[PDB]
């Protein structure tokens, strides 16, 4: 009753029919089947990051010409959980779906290579671990970049250091417009939780 | 020594990347490496925690401040705090978002763009990914008082439809229906905290409303036109209205603060797609107010 | 006679023979400086708390120290308003004369402690939040603490800073960098960058000539340190 | 006796040569032989050694001379040997190359071609293949002296940034910063050899600089413009500077020789691709100085 303050923490509860963990199994067994637990499992599913990427013919294009753009939006699960965390380790699987009006007077093919991060086009070589597909017989390019880093983990959008882990270079022959989808590899995981930034809603843009 | 073929004709379907949107099953992505058995190590000595930092039991178990209230001697009793918050005294129980702020820029002399900007608790931020939810909510209401402020404060649940005010661009709660003597608090689940020496309380609200899962639309596109999804997303509201008025001497200040924290335990979700009529666009703050934000569209 | 290779701290020699070394007849103990204090190691010396900052708040307030946390941040001009910014470990290393005691070393593996001694009168209420954000002025603009909403600021790691319940906080800011063992010579360390936010405005009687003060102070010291490679340089 | 098909539909993707750049996994190359079980013998009686001659523990464990120094009575004390070597007294610890010579031919009346030609230790020559390295270095410094030359010679490590001089086409070390009394050698790891009867020393330098792997760029494209990769490739330098001046009578010669050997133990590497901005072109010496070398380009 005296003049002062205490803390006396009270976890007082409302409705207390049954244990919560028991009803959640019974609720998902009749409504879902699938039981989503860990967000590490959502970095294994290939969500499409773009719908159209019109690549100019005969140019060794790094994916960082698209990754700097498409890590802002958070459309996929890699860049939407780029805001709840700070570090990451693990390689990024990429799949490329061809959507080109192909022409019979050419033999279309697709290459792929490695560059370290954030280098430009001409300042890297080409003999490395490669992969090749032929989109007449195989429209999907099934490529996984490994995790070849100097450091054990990487923060997002670092300082003036560059070329400290590896990523993809994408070479074609014809002006192939595609779909690009991605997720992390088997050992891709974030860490070091922070609080989340904001969200953006609908932009109907009424006149007055 | 070179016999004939004894195996049957293996049937065939040409499906490149069969079922790519599943977290299980061996995938045909070619590693650009030296070794096919490319094995990174475990999670030892990399991230400086030992807590598994990605389980939804831990991501949504992260407390965030939602409301900061100003409870005055001017304010009456048996009536929630109407402050132009605008929710404030009526906190909707439920995991997805319920609030929004509207950014009004200019394009031409008679056309503008109203972009909805939402706040994001970490319980809210996960739920935007998924479509249908089910979670046991939590709230830790704390009074920021001196040694001399006393009083009795009531927090009571109410299941079902939240009273609202549809406007041209937002939904505000309706304090005309929660006053009186026209909405008693004698049959609801309630807690009557005491400002004499008790300060904090945590009010766990389990999930009960006539359906197996609610929706994660929340406040996206909630207005005079499209407000069905806002009703079918919460299972009601807490309501903080005072039983007894604030007793404060002239020395201490007449304004106290009520900070409403929020998280969600035992969270389960249904589909890995957004139920909203737009992609998961993360709001990037513009440098100058005359600049607008790029809008993601729905063509393929 | 052939093998004269002796070892100092970090130093080795190579002579033809042991060069006929004479020494003390008997090493008798002398004046009692050993009996007055035990020797403080260099890992023991970088665990002393230092008085860094002394923050005074009056409510008030004309100044930025009691602008409350914004519910929404719509543009980068109206960023999140704070009290002070400590850019660790470049603040804790320079202050307290520590950097003139870890000279001629190269790599450091520290954990910064932070304590807030607080001392205010009973007639004043309020609440603050002590958040840290690594790479807060290195990452892209949208990911910093100063651009997110009030629910996003508080969602960062930290501790409550209520007046009447907490006269002391203990926060352990971990070794939170990607580089192994912080560089010192030509240092641009600034990895974890601390903040101090007021959630509610500080409240007192609106009649003035009353002096409602707050008077926060900040103590920092390192922990779990390992200091390894010797050099000849250092940054001034 | 001829039943119906019971097997499911086997899914399909048409990938000829799936993952060809891996040293493991069964490959579909057709042998042009008589027997499918075409088995060459083991390594018995073929190569006249019994040492496994391809492991990186043995290839990089091959000693090579890097520098030949001339240490004079004219040269001062507490200052490294600046001889126009130009590295000489400052040997950078690290596995990839650090030196280059420039070949200047003519094309037109006002245009020339400057081709960088590098020396190659066998520790250096392997590292050009790979991108990122980590290795425990070794150096065997030997004094070529008479029976009468004496003195004391100091070799001290220094971790981190090597002092340099960026020029238009090459990087030279900076002996203005390693002299004095402006750069002491009292806190570094050091060894003080004695020229009285001791001759050789092997100075093993393990790998310590704040990263898991350095880079294998070295001196390729190292100039005034592009010299970030040269700093992030070595973890510092040894430095051979004399404590006490050379004492030599008039009978014997005033010049002694210091031969710096080099290899690398416990070598591990990361990627099988060159980090340099060019393919692994091996320099073929032209017959006459007026002839130029064919240059590999980057188109496909």
């Amino acid at each position: 009753i005296n003049i002062g303050n205490k803390t006396n923490e009270n976890v007082i509860s409302f409705f207390d029919s049954t244990d919560a963990e028991t009803q959640n199994h019974n609720a998902l067994m009749k409504g879902c089947g699938e039981f989503i637990v860990n967000l590490r499992t959502l970095l294994r599913t290939f969500r499409t990051i773009t719908d159209n990427w019109i690549l100019q013919a005969n140019t060794k294009t790094p994916i960082t010409d698209l990754t700097n753009t498409t890590d802002a939006q958070g459309r996929d699960y890699m860049s939407y959980l780029s805001y709840l965390y700070r570090f990451y380790r693990g390689g990024r699987r990429y799949k490329f779906f061809n959507t080109t009006p192909l022409k019979q007077s050419q033999t279309c093919y697709i290459r792929s290579f490695l560059i370290p991060r954030n280098y430009s086009a001409d300042e890297i070589n080409v003999d490395g671990p490669s992969h090749i597909t032929y989109p007449v017989i195989n429209p999907v390019h099934e490529v996984e970049v490994p995790f070849y880093s100097q450091y054990r983990k990487i923060p997002i959008a670092s300082t003036s250091d560059k070329g400290y882990d590896s990523s993809l270079m994408y070479f074609s022959n014809t002006a192939t417009t595609q779909i690009v989808a991605r997720a992390g590899n088997d050992d891709f995981t974030f860490g070091w939780m922070i609080g989340p930034p904001q969200l953006q809603g609908e932009s109907r843009s009424v006149a007055p | 020594s070179k016999p004939r073929n004894q195996q049957q004709v293996c049937p065939l379907q040409n499906v490149p990347a069969w079922g790519y949107s599943l977290y299980k099953g061996i995938d045909m992505s070619v590693p650009l490496a030296y070794d096919p058995n490319n094995e990174l190590g475990d999670l030892k000595d990399v991230f400086p925690s030992a807590v598994d930092e990605m389980a939804i039991g831990y991501v949504c178990g992260n407390p965030a401040v939602k409301h900061v209230l100003t409870w005055k001697t001017t304010d009456a009793i048996q009536k929630p705090i109407a402050n132009g918050d605008d929710w404030g005294g009526v906190i909707p129980v439920g995991m997805p978002c319920y609030s929004k702020s509207i950014r009004t820029t200019r394009i031409s002399a008679t056309e503008n763009r109203e972009t909805e900007v939402m706040d994001a608790a970490p319980c809210e931020y996960v739920a935007n990914m998924f479509s249908y939810w089910r979670a046991t909510m939590c709230y830790r209401i704390t009074v920021v008082k001196t040694a001399f402020h006393t009083g009795r404060l009531e927090i009571f649940f109410e299941p079902g439809v939240i009273p609202v005010k549809p406007t041209v661009n937002n939904i505000g709660p309706d304090q005309d229906r929660l006053t009186g003597a026209v909405a008693p608090s004698d049959n609801n689940y309630k807690y009557i905290l005491d400002l004499t020496n008790d300060t904090e309380v945590t009010i766990r609200v389990p999930f009960v409303s006539n359906k197996m899962f609610l929706k994660t639309a929340g406040i996206y596109g909630a207005n005079s036109e499209n407000n069905w999804n806002f009703h079918e997303s919460f299972s009601g509201f807490l309501c903080i209205r005072p039983v007894t008025k604030l007793m404060a001497p002239d020395t201490v200040s007449d304004n106290v603060s009520i900070v409403v924290w929020k998280w969600a335990e035992d969270v389960v979700v249904v589909e890995p797609k957004p139920l909203t009529s737009g992609p998961t666009q993360v709001y990037r703050p513009p440098p100058t107010a005359s600049t607008a934000v790029e809008v993601l569209n729905v063509e393929l | 006679s052939e093998n004269s290779v002796e070892t100092q701290e970090i130093t080795t020699f190579h002579d033809v023979e042991t060069p006929n070394r004479i020494d003390t007849p008997m090493a008798q103990d002398t004046s009692s400086a050993r009996n007055m204090d035990d020797t403080h190691s260099i890992i023991q010396f970088l665990q002393r708390p230092v008085l860094i900052d002394n923050i005074e708040i009056i409510a008030g307030t004309t100044a930025d120290a009691n602008k409350p946390l914004s519910r929404y941040v719509l543009d980068q001009q109206n960023s999140q308003k704070y009290v002070r910014s400590w850019t660790l470990p470049s603040t804790v290393l320079r202050a307290g004369g520590k950097a003139q005691k870890l000279a001629n070393f190269k790599y450091l593996r520290c954990d910064v402690q932070v304590k807030l001694v607080l001392n205010a009168n009973p007639f004043v209420a309020g609440r603050m939040y002590l958040a840290y954000s690594p790479y807060d002025d290195k990452v892209d603009t949208a990911r910093s603490v100063l651009q997110t909403s009030r629910a996003g600021v508080t969602g960062y790691p930290g501790v409550e800073l209520d007046f009447q319940l907490d006269n002391s906080v203990e926060m352990t800011i971990p070794y939170a960098s990607f580089q192994e063992a912080y560089d010192l010579v030509t240092g641009t360390e600034d990895f974890v960058q601390l903040y101090l936010f007021p959630i509610t405005p500080v409240l007192g009687p609106k009649s003035e000539s009353e002096s409602s003060k707050v008077d926060i102070s900040v103590y920092m010291w390192l922990s779990n340190i390992s200091l390894v490679i010797p050099t000849y340089r250092i940054n001034p």
